[PDB]
């Protein structure tokens, strides 16, 4: 039944008296349903630790992974260019769940276009399906540049993309000067960030690697900036303030801000600002390339050494206050500015809000997930605010990465109790979380299910989720945050304390039982 | 086939069988075999409600893979298929059967997951249910519908047909296609049973591998979905004998006709208990018109079954495929949205619902009162422009 | 008993048994308590309609007020100016509890002087006591100006601070000179805004009110900017930012801003930023003057137009979409510059996000309170967002003001169910909110015990509070937040989106219960 | 460092001053000597504050509605004036208590008159009786009404004695007039004296004829103790252990029933001297019964207490004494272990009201820290008696300091931490000295008895060396 005045949803409606009979008698009927009391014998052994010995021993199944395919990611990097078409040589699912997947956590339009290669690819190659599904794009859509990736499929049938673009070029079916960059994407290596570095050597190898003969370091007076798989517009955009407020030259190369975050006026704009084709040409000559997040931009690094000559800084994620300090002093090194009273002001606000919520955040225990990179700023930065990262996951980790943030955690007293680990999945997260307790976690909205799964335990065993990463499904407009820069360290230092609070707010809201600590100044 | 390079919303068959049909099923483990993007896009990512207790007996909203990775793809991945059947009994036991949704690169490497499902199969004495949903196979989710469907009668739906301990009734109907999104199932079912029906199945949403074997046993088949279930409801007819019908419980006056077509089909009880139902619920969704008709009257929608809410609404649906609104997926709710146009999804009922039923009826009037009618659509233009 | 391994605060502490067994002796022996069957009995009722008409029958019995006293007030406007002290003729007492409230919401040092009006200066005045304080906080404390406000003491005694300051300069104990603005703050008449704007009124009339005879409008070709009682430094920024983007000339009359966020550099700033004693000379050669919050800048807005003959132009606070939209025609119109393309592309995601959010903000009911022109744009923004501000408190509101708010839910079918409280308190809320349950209540820390209350009802009945106003005790840094223009606008919808999000997942977090909308994507 | 470097610190501090303010503020300012006995021939306090500088001292009716009567949670409070007193001082203070509020329990409420100017202009005595019954009429479960006056009653020549009267009378309720005017006094000392004298002369001689209170040898009342974080609880407890029977807690989580069996008590162990000895010494002069102080801040401290308190009563008292002290020595003994290294050497500097500058030493100096400079808000020459012996040698004491003697002593003598109140907090913070709220214990607490101190020394570890204190001189600078 409903009620016109009050209409419910599925929440609360299926709580009523005759919904709750009719699934009641369909469970009892027909389901089969295992007795109440097994299941939970059952759940209260998977929260035990010899069924985290179990779920750590397994080396074939993998269960709620913390990592996508790298397709994603290039399809990402090529959304920061301008006017610039992704394309994904392959199967069309794969763009339908690239498109639904940025969909849904950026909440904007995403474009992607796929040759849609069926089975009769499966014998001849995509050869045709290359040279059509070019043709169609350029011609419906548009595009200054179509940057191609690939499926999982047309890396098992060994689809040449170099020759399938040439082949394209030669036969009419595209301009021989239309920019066609490529990048192998094997979905089974490594990840979407993996994904994000492949597309973007492509790119840069497509523009400049047979223009280098008139390339001079530090002729155009600027400082190239890679940022890599991101996720938080606000990280562009404080990237971009504080190096305008230094005085600094820069090109950010592939920034997809703007398409990101097309204004609602009225009409449909399919490309939005982005790095120009004539940026990604001069970036040899500038002074040296920045690369915001170096453990997943391994071989940008080396193609910006080996053939731009960049001598490329040895720096971590500008994350936290100690390494958005050094991401500013070599800024001003390469560049030769000083650094302004502006972010010296900045920097010390940061502080002072450090200092006033110290007491709040001092011993807390934390359980976090994420990318390698934005996992071992946040690290950084909960080290340098006294908190714990007792379960540190990174499922598209390496062992390189492991060594770099077990350096970094021996460095504090507070990485005593941390654990990293990589390879893992959010299910082992969810054994280490019942087993090893902390007070919060720090990730994606798939970890919102172990809380919930705590929850079950009891509340005095719940974990409290807090939404930092990518991606976040169920909650609106948090991909506007920053987490980069003294201004993302008071964003995330902000969203700490204050969950904090709700929790001590919520453990003593019990009138007569617990709110002699409901205090009204904290 | 689609045409490369035009921007197409369709889906894989790895959409179809495993996010459309597989999937929903909550006692039974889904395994996407192969690289990790296709399940960790997929999870999660319809509204198959389900009651259960994910992790323990139910599995709906988690991604159980095989992670392909280089050494996977060269060398095979049978034995590693073959460890993880052993892995998810270990770690999951009332998991009441496993199914194998191939991914594209399964095909592609030659992997034998009939072989390997067979052996585990007999080995644990539990159903292992391999399914040849590749993605570059067919043009879209339907072939993915297709193979789901052929695995279901394959695999699942003949291992009761010895047995006979079930006690049967002459008002026993079973619910397919209805794949619950945001409970959907739910509120069709209890007018289903409201009527003096008895529901046996209700599969995928909500939906239990034991009551996919006590299908066999209805005598109705009321099919929601007729693309991605008229396979198995053939079979059925062919091998059982069992009638199947398509019902449709979309708007007042649809899920009134579809209750009467289904009551007609039994003895008079069955009918008087329909009349009874229709009279109940009739002030009800007269009272949701009453309100809401007067704000969505002479409203023009397109989308790209559910025509019949929008005219008793008072709308006028002037386009459809497979204007005041627009009716569809997320890929183009937001392109839609920036051009002003007030958009619904109608796949995950923008997370709203359920939308079936008289109970559905006043949940989808006021969410397209709500997004019609909200002042946000007003506010577009700049004053200085 | 206490484990060095896991030390408990007061909470849980007092949980223990030993605790627990401790409070029920005190209690059954000593305290004589009621029983607990009649506690809940009362509480019961309190929730009731009966209660509730026994509370607005309420005539002389203030429970929970909304508001505070003037000086207040007028030691914010008085932190707002260059070097400046503030200054309260009367007793210690009330100095100690301004900076207390202050330090507690800004958590930054809040300097404030009194004269130590004692009760031999009850009879005979204080004069003595004036001349004394001017001429210590002079030598001590060093600033260019001292403002003066008063505590209700020396209002009701009827000291005379012209007079006194006259005499102290005659006397030689401050130089003639030095400049010493004064308002009369009586703590029995208004509020603090009232007091902000008594403040402000007579530092604009010490500084202009002798020097118009060369004073031209228009000749400076800047705009002048008077924000009012504002504790978001966000508003502050937002305003220059906004005005510094059309390219607009403006003087931010009374800009606390840099002091109440001073950087923690190793250093204690008593004095940062503020009006400069020119930017006021300067004041009536402006070409306008913007009053941020007109409703309790009556004064201020009768002098400007009477003395610097500023035609003030009449505009609403800059809140929500079309507020700040007419702000910037109007600030538009004044200066006559273009609006950039900038604000207008933050316009447009400002809409954006609200078709994003739109079906879940859909709908939603809120009792809100806080100061007028807060609760007005507040109440406009909710009406642009299709929510419905049912309980509208303000207990420094007028009937005038009461009138333009019914005007406004008027023009909205989302007001229709919308009341308007003036003079009532958050006792009157708390019934409110117990016979007519909104979802959500918007206001200050003051809010959360209501929360409690309703918690004490059933979960079913809690309210929610979102901490929105003045002033915020049990959350940090929500001070630097934005409340004005397109920002301070995404801002509350952010958290308002966000916070309707995170009570739904609290509400089906329950195992096998209502995990069933559970919804990963939300 | 020096005794004479001290006093030469204070004259180039003092320098800044004008002639009138320099001379008053010399007399305020002293460097400690152990060895005497009389502070009056050292120092001067109880004195008016400096029109001008910055002082950090409250009010009369802060040290009554405030800090006496505000804790007691059966009785409804009424700021009677305008709203700002009210406002400002509601659950600014942490006296913690057990009950439903809003229905039994109060504390945490604002009830005012809310003054207007009509009320001003014509008085408030009719407004105050209505809002008596209004009071009455919305909230049954009360046990009790107090009004304290705030700085227009006694300057409007308001009689709310009369009205209390008039409205006990016909209520049966126990309505207590406070004449507690913020104007009244110099600090919130005199609040204290004004709501002692409310108590003795409204509540403490209820039952004065009632019988029907079965005594026990081991009664006792706590007086003084106002519950800060749950600090009058921790002290109970430790108490109860020793045999004892707490009747009364003066006024933290205190009931107006348990204040009117104050007198059926033996002994009144009385935690702040500064604010309830005038009611324990009535106490004395009228019902006999002894008081002596106790100090219950560090193992030290609540040891010597424990004992002191114990030697008052039976040897099975004794008993069960060392009973406690041996049960609880392991856990601060962790406590120190844990801890002390952490702090050892560091100097602390206090500035806090009337009390807690002398009883939180032995704390500190249980985990090896010593306080170079200690002050008073409110503070009267009997304090600092107690305080001078407390206090080592040539360390410095100031009364009433103002914030730039504070601010310019912290400059010069640069402690490792300093306890004070929120309106020094950011001002040291900023400074790059880590800062411990030692009125309401940063939000965290108890600090009295052993579990207190083992919260004490977790916070003052947590602050002391927090890494934030590393970061405030930018790399580049
Ligand atoms: S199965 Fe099909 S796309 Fe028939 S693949 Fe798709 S839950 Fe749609 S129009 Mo999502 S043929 Fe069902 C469908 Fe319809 S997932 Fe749902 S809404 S009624
Ligand atoms: S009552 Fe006094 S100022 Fe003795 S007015 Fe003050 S809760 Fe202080 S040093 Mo705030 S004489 Fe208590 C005090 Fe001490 S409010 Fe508390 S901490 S032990
Ligand atoms: S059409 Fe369908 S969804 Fe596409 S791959 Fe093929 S079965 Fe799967 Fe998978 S890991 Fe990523 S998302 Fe693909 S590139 Fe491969
Ligand atoms: S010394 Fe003390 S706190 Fe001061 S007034 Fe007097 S009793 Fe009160 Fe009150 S309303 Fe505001 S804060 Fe004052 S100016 Fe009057
Ligand atoms: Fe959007
Ligand atoms: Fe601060």
């Amino acid at each position: 039944s409903q009620q016109v005045d009050k209409i419910k949803a599925s929440y609360p409606l299926f709580l009523d008296q005759d919904y709750k009979d009719m699934l009641a008698k369909k469970r009892d009927g027909f389901e089969e349903k295992y007795p109440q009391d097994k299941i939970d014998e059952v759940f209260q052994w998977t929260t035990t630790k010899e069924y985290q010995e179990l779920n750590f021993q397994r080396e074939a199944l993998t269960v709620n992974p913390a990592k996508a395919c790298q397709p994603l990611g290039a399809v990402l990097c090529a959304l920061g260019f301008e006017k610039t078409m992704p394309y994904v040589h392959g199967s069309q699912g794969c763009v339908a769940y690239f498109r639904s997947y940025f969909n849904r956590h950026f909440r904007e339009p995403v474009s992607c276009v796929s040759d849609s290669m069926t089975e009769d690819a499966a014998v001849f190659g995509g050869q045709q399906n290359m040279k059509d599904g070019l043709q169609n794009c350029k011609a419906t859509y548009k595009p200054d540049m179509i940057a191609v990736s690939t499926t999982c499929m047309a890396e098992v049938i060994g689809d040449d993309l170099n020759a399938f673009i040439n082949n394209s070029k030669k036969e009419g079916f595209i301009p021989d000067e239309f920019p066609v960059p490529f990048a192998h994407t094997p979905s089974f290596v490594g990840s979407h960030v993996t994904g994000w570095d492949n597309m973007f050597e492509g790119i840069a190898r497509y523009f400049t690697l047979k223009s280098m003969d008139d390339k001079v370091v530090g002729s155009n007076k600027k400082i190239n900036i890679v940022p890599g798989f991101e996720t938080y517009l606000g990280n562009f955009r404080v990237i971009k303030r504080m190096l305008s407020e230094m005085g600094v030259g820069y090109s950010l190369l592939s920034d997809p801000e703007e398409v990101l975050d097309t204004p609602a006026d009225g009409q449909f704009r399919m490309y939005a600002g982005g790095t120009t084709q004539e940026e990604m040409k001069d970036a040899p000559n500038a002074l040296n390339t920045v690369l915001l997040q170096p453990w997943h931009l391994e071989k940008t690094k080396k193609f910006v050494e080996g053939t731009w000559k960049h001598e490329v800084p040895k720096l971590n994620i500008p994350m936290g206050l100690d390494w958005t300090d050094e991401f500013l002093m070599k800024v001003s090194e390469i560049s030769g500015q000083p650094i302004p009273a502006s972010l010296t002001k900045e920097r010390g606000r940061l502080v002072d809000m450090m200092t006033d919520s110290h007491t709040w955040l001092h011993g807390k225990r934390f359980a976090l997930w994420g990318d390698p990179d934005f996992v071992m700023g946040l690290v950084k930065f909960l080290l340098e605010l006294g908190c714990e990262p007792v379960h540190i996951l990174c499922h598209n980790g390496n062992k390189r990465w492991k060594k770099a943030v077990d350096a970094i955690l021996a460095a504090s007293p507070y990485g005593k109790n941390a654990t990293v680990y990589i390879g893992k999945d959010l299910w082992h997260l969810r054994s280490l979380v019942f087993t090893d307790k902390p007070d919060f976690m720090i990730g994606n909205s798939y970890g919102k299910f172990i809380q919930r799964d705590t929850l079950h335990k009891g509340k005095e065993f719940e974990v409290p989720l807090i939404r930092i990463g990518f991606p976040i499904f169920d909650r609106h407009h948090l991909h506007r945050s920053t987490t980069l820069g003294y201004e993302g360290a008071m964003q995330i230092l902000t969203t700490l304390v204050n969950s904090i609070l709700e929790r001590l707010d919520e453990e003593t809201r019990g009138m007569q039982a617990t709110d002699y600590n409901h205090d009204l100044v904290r | 086939k689609s045409q490369p390079g035009l921007m197409t919303i369709r889906g894989c068959a790895y959409a179809g069988s495993k996010g459309v049909v597989w999937g929903p099923i909550k006692d039974m483990i889904h395994i996407s075999h192969g690289p990790v993007g296709c399940g960790q896009y997929s999870r999660a990512g319809r509204r198959n409600y389900y009651i259960g207790t994910t992790g323990v007996n139910a599995f709906v909203t988690m991604n159980f893979t095989s992670d392909f990775q280089e050494k996977d793809i060269v060398f095979g991945g049978d034995k590693k298929l073959a460890k993880l059947i052993d892995e998810v009994e270990t770690l999951f036991p009332l998991n009441k059967g496993i199914s194998v949704q191939s991914e594209c690169p399964i095909g592609l490497i030659g992997d034998d997951i009939e072989s390997v499902s067979k052996v585990k199969g007999a080995e644990l004495s539990k159903t292992i249910v391999p399914v040849r949903c590749e993605g570059f196979r067919g043009v879209s989710q339907s072939l993915g519908h297709h193979i789901a469907n052929d695995a279901v009668r394959d695999w699942v739906l003949g291992k009761r047909d010895e047995d006979t301990t079930f006690a049967s009734t002459p008002y026993d109907v079973a619910i397919i296609g209805d794949y619950n999104i945001g409970g959907d199932a739910w509120s069709s079912r209890i007018l289903l049973e409201e009527m003096g029906l008895r529901c046996v199945a209700q599969w995928s949403g909500d939906g239990s591998i034991s009551e996919i074997e006590l299908t066999p046993k209805v005598k109705l088949n009321l099919v929601h979905c007729y693309r991605s279930m008229n396979y198995i409801s053939r079979h059925m007819e062919e091998k059982y004998g069992i009638p199947w019908m398509e019902y449709n419980f979309f708007g007042p006056t649809k899920t009134i006709e579809s209750l009467r077509a289904i009551a007609a089909k039994f003895d008079e009880s069955i009918q008087k208990k329909c009349e009874e139902v229709i009279a109940k619920y009739k002030p009800e969704w007269e009272a949701v018109v009453a309100k809401y008709r007067p704000r969505l009257e002479g409203k023009r929608v397109m989308l790209y079954h559910v025509i019949g809410a929008y005219e008793d609404l008072g709308m006028e649906v002037v386009g459809t495929g497979y204007p005041d609104l627009i009716g569809s997926g997320i890929k183009e709710k937001f392109i839609f949205q920036k051009m002003g146009i007030p958009f619904r999804e109608m796949h995950s009922w923008d997370y709203s619902g359920p939308y079936h039923g008289f109970d559905g009826f006043a949940i989808f009037a006021r969410d397209m009162d709500m997004t019609l009618n909200n002042p946000c659509w007003k506010k577009l233009q700049a004053p200085w422009e």
